């Protein structure tokens, strides 16, 4: 699924 | 970085560490008191580390600066993932050295199929976990349009390019974010988002920091 690449991962839309 | 290697002690100098009690983003140093990073790494109370390659052990010559100011760009969209990118001001100037560089900015875009090096201190694992001591690097390609909205459809917005390989098993993934993407020595990207890491035609996507470039001088001689 659509990550941002932070720790810890964020959502985006996808 | 999946699938990268070692880049060597401060190879990468304009490299830094966002620290909130564990490394959670990355960013790239620009002058002696400006980082630039991703929108979505933003929260209260960071700690930029310069001069680091092992995050994990303190050598002596590294930098920790608090910053005194973390400014989102203001069209930053935490749904879309849009105008993913922010300028960290450092309380204190940062001392240049050899392992303390900042990184040019671009004068104008980079193109397809241009290389360009990507480094961080991100999950090395596509499935799993595991994160590194020292800095990792990858060379990538920045891929076509086509490619980028084939892998996302709907997701890409004039300020994303997609670079990476659609075989999978290369890519920057958690713990990247925020961190360069340097082509012909300039910053023309910044890590920003992807669906997983490393994965079977979803490359990562980028930041597209020639977009940005009068915002970030204007933002700089604002503050
Ligand atoms: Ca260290």
């Amino acid at each position: 699924g659509c990550w941002t690449k932070s720790i810890p991962p964020k959502p985006c839309f996808g | 970085i999946v699938g990268g290697y070692t880049c060597g002690a401060n190879t990468v100098p304009y490299q830094v560490s966002l620290n909130s009690g564990y490394h959670f983003c990355g960013g790239s140093l620009i002058n002696s008191q400006w980082v630039v990073s991703a929108a979505h790494c933003y929260k209260s109370g960071i700690q930029v580390r310069l001069g680091e390659d092992n995050i994990n052990v303190v050598e002596g010559n590294e930098q920790f600066i608090s910053a005194s100011k973390s400014i989102v760009h203001p069209s930053y969209n935490s749904n879309t993932l849009n105008n993913d990118i922010m300028l960290i001001k450092l309380k204190s100037a940062a001392s240049l050295n050899s392992r303390v560089a900042s990184i040019s900015l671009p004068t104008s875009c980079a193109s397809a199929g241009t290389q360009c090096l990507i480094s961080g201190w991100g999950n090395t694992k596509s499935s799993g976990t595991s994160y590194p001591d020292v800095l990792k690097c990858l060379k990538a390609p920045i891929l076509s349009d086509s490619s980028c909205k084939s892998a996302y459809p709907g997701q890409i917005t004039s300020n994303m390019f997609c670079a990476g390989y659609l075989e999978g098993g290369k890519d920057s993934c958690q713990g990247d974010s925020g961190g360069p993407v340097v082509c012909s020595g300039k910053l023309q990207g910044i890590v920003s988002w992807g669906s997983g890491c490393a994965q079977k035609n979803k490359p990562g996507v980028y930041t597209k920091v020639c977009n940005y470039v009068s915002w970030i001088k204007q933002t700089i001689a604002s503050n």
